[PDB]
């Protein structure tokens, strides 16, 4: 962190700082006056035409100057050498995270005029002319192909990112060899530890910043759809159901999922550090020629698998909640719309946008749960990293 | 059980303002959620408005937003729809509807708009 | 696995000549002499009564008589974890693809039924809507039940490979443990090996079987597709472009990427190379000298930078390819809608055919991702038991 | 391309009966012809449609097996030989082209008792 960033207690809290208060100026009132003296109206469009639309390069204006006296006071505070990628570069991932954010919303808010032209169509024969269905997709083509390139280059950055990252841990590390070559395993922590951590650290917090980043752009959307979904099934009607139960839904599986997967991680670990056992034994065998013998390597495997079979059946329970979660969803977003189809409140558009919002936030948490499966591969890295820089400092 | 009577007759110039009711009567419906629903000349019933037991909540449909205002009265036991600026498209027959164990239609009244 | 290379040979011999005859006069007969018909239903109780087990019990027929036949050739001690746990890990992957299948299959009665009741209001009365989930609940639970016992039963099938070898490595060890990093490849590597190839023949496996279930689906879909978008009217239209398209998109992502794997094996091999200067440093003073290691990160800056620019390239394919993707199954249906030859139903089943049958494609290039190092292992595997 | 279909007429419930689409103006070889039936008092329904050659025929989901289309691309006609007429097959048929633009015929009552 040190070897990258400038000093990062502080610079991690100032960041947060920065970014309340730029939302609490942006999302409040007082983020509208440079549209009221600029004339950004607020009719933006269905096609890519949002993203270059007066609105959309105002907040683009606005980000630059925040990030840009962010940076100015990060770089008169403390000069360092990476300064122009840890503060610059992180940066301009989350502005592209923000950005793939709202492509996804466009395409969500794109999917209602097509399908109300699909139903309008399928109603009566030759209704709709075939021009009228390529347009609606030459729209989508528009928005795509934009998601098509920046997120190219998203990966183009992150990586090379990542890769500095590496270079600010190793030309560090290798600058203290000689104080920093007696510890065990040297020469892995400066090798591939070195990429593992900054890989999984990066990765993470993109996955964190990306959950947090959808939650607050398709709570509005889910709000303003609610408007068309007066009575949700079996309970009746509720104020602002369709949220608040998509919103318990979410939590709920997410809260069973964490409940039963508590001992998941622990089972995890004891089964790496068996194994670990078992291969520090094999390398002791390796020369001492009577380590390894027929009663010791039987104990560990037999250790190993008895570690291995208590996880092979926790994760048993862990895959019936998972994928009854995941098989009663696909059919509850249609579930919580069943009363508004039979009543006929909703479009066929409607509900296709609602099913997209309810599947895309559904994403968001499980990509979120996939980064939390690799947690403890992340926390055994940093848990190295410290312990082998420790000695030195 | 649950008989619904809409009083309000149409045959009004275009660009006006109307007031639909829908007095209900048998089986109380303090606990219910009521829709009024069009029906064009020759085309499906389309939904125009819903409320809530507590008349605190009211949704409208897309195209009649901001210009139909749904309300309640649950000491009469009705449901008013109060209708602003009327357009020529709105010339239709104006349905309530109600569902107290099975589904309860109203009587249309007509609205007829005249540009 | 009794004599692995005649073992997967006559494997896949007596999978051909089963197909082979239950696709012929035997599958019929079997029918017509028990009673069956092909009425399978579109709720779960298709996955029982006379059409389903029939088939049942000529694949444990089968299957049965294989076992026989290698147990009698040439018995090993996990002739009862290779031979039937991989028929048992084969047989669940088939119904798990026949689950997906029934699930397709009611995406057409589910949908038709939407749009009747978003045809006119209060035209469908929601109690039909509840039925149809309890008929797709009642498929889903197979699904949530047989799979959760096929990563049991297929973890402990794994680890049963492992312990396998395990049992011939270290029954070896006096005579192994002079080979370098004998205690990697004993420990390390058998779990990698075992997982890897494991989970690389099931998802072949099941792309095959993917494609089988869903070609005919997709031929029986193709008679309400009289005419393609710009093209006109091709005889099987709509197989022949979901096939072209598919197999087009995954010969564009294997062209662009062919110098993927070797980008990556230079990456590893300057990788070890670092490591390898470290490790003769960490018990040295002249070595790790700052212009060695200087020249080594040089390297291994360069090599990393040169796949960081190809997959720039492959990836703008792969992303294109998935974004056009996203609606190239509704492309395909344009005219129908237009011209009012499907319904809601049958363009949700096409569009879901055509999704299962990308993945199947695509699980081909996605194995890809470890192909490499599951390449390297057996590589380093057969290394180690070589000098033996 | 002016669609003159002229196969109309009266016929009992579980009878047999010959559609014809005679074209007058371009011709239509190149072209899949449909085969539209209008319920009355519902919306227009696909029947049938025929590739440019009388080998591709394809039916909707409701009249497959029972309503067969065949083509006589010499006097540029399409047949639908519609036989086991449910009483529920009482509609107007139309025929339908598009060449450059959509051209539908006049429809033709058929109309089947119980
Ligand atoms: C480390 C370096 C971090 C640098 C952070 C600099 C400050 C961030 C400034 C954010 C400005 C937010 C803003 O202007 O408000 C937006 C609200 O927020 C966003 O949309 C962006 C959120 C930015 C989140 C920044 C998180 C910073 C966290 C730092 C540490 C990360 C730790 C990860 C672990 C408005 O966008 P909107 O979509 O609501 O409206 C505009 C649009 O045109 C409407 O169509
Ligand atoms: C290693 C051990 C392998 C043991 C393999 C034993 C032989 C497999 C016999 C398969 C029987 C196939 C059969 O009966 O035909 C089916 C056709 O095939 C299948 O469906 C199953 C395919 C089995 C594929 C077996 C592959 C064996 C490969 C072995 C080596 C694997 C290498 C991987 C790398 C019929 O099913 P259907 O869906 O077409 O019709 C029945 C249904 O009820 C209709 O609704």
């Amino acid at each position: 962190f040190k070897s990258f960033f400038p000093k990062p207690g502080t610079f991690f809290l100032s960041a947060f700082v920065w970014a309340l208060i730029a939302v609490i100026f942006w999302q409040a009132g007082g983020g509208d006056w440079v549209a009221r003296i600029t004339g950004a109206s607020g009719q933006i469009p269905i096609s890519a035409a949002r993203f270059w639309s007066l609105d959309f390069l105002i907040f683009y204006a606005y980000y630059i100057v925040c990030v840009g006296l962010f940076a100015l006071f990060w770089f008169i505070y403390s000069p360092h050498r990476w300064q122009y990628w840890s503060i610059l570069g992180t940066a301009l991932i989350i502005f592209v995270t923000w950005f793939l954010v709202e492509v996804g919303v466009a395409v969500n808010a794109w999917y209602a005029p097509f399908y109300d032209l699909i139903q309008t169509a399928l109603s009566s024969p030759h209704k709709v002319t075939i021009e009228q269905f390529y347009r609606e997709v030459g729209v989508f083509l528009g928005i795509a192909l934009i998601a098509v390139v920046i997120s190219v280059l998203n990966n183009f950055f992150v990586s090379h990112y990542v890769f500095r990252w590496r270079t600010a841990m190793n030309e560090y590390y290798m600058a203290n060899w000689q104080q920093l070559r007696h510890i065990e395993g040297a020469a892995q922590r400066v090798q591939e530890d070195t990429m593992r951590f900054a890989s999984t650290l990066e990765n993470m917090g993109v996955s964190f910043i990306n959950a947090i980043m959808t939650l607050i752009a398709f709570l509005p959307v889910l709000v303003t759809l609610s408007a068309h979904v007066p009575e949700l099934p079996i309970i009746g009607h509720i104020p602002y159901g369709l949220v608040i139960a998509a919103i318990v839904w979410s939590l709920m599986g997410t809260g069973l999922l964490a409940v039963v997967g508590i001992k998941l991680p622990g089972l995890e670990f004891k089964n790496q550090r068996v194994e670990a056992a078992y291969r520090k034994e094999l390398v002791y065998g390796e020369d001492d020629a009577t380590r390894a013998t027929p009663p010791t390597v039987r104990e560990l495997f037999s250790a190993v698998r008895k570690n291995y079979f208590r996880l092979y059946f926790h994760y048993m329970y862990f895959n019936i909640a998972r994928i009854l979660y995941l098989q009663v969803d696909n059919v509850f977003g249609l579930f919580l719309l069943f009363p508004s189809i039979v009543a006929g409140t909703i479009t066929l558009g409607l509900m296709t946008q609602i099913t997209n919002v309810f599947g895309q936030v559904r994403g968001a948490f499980q990509y979120l749960i996939n980064s939390w499966t690799t947690l403890v591969e992340l926390m055994s890295i940093y848990k190295r990293l410290r312990s082998f820089e420790h000695e030195l400092d | 059980q649950v008989q619904l009577v809409e009083s309000g007759g149409g045959l009004v110039q275009a660009g006006g303002s109307l007031r639909l009711s829908c007095a209900a009567s048998g089986f109380p419906v303090i606990a219910n959620v009521m829709y009024w629903y069009r029906q064009a000349p020759g085309k499906e019933r389309e939904w125009v408005a819903a409320i809530d037991s507590s008349g605190e909540y009211a949704y409208y449909a897309d195209s009649v937003k901001g210009r139909f205002t749904i309300s309640r009265d649950n000491a009469k036991n009705t449901v008013y729809l109060q209708m602003n600026s009327l357009k020529p498209e709105d010339t239709a027959v104006y349905y309530c509807y109600v569902k107290v164990g099975s589904h309860y239609w109203g009587q249309g009244t007509q609205v007829t708009v005249s540009a």
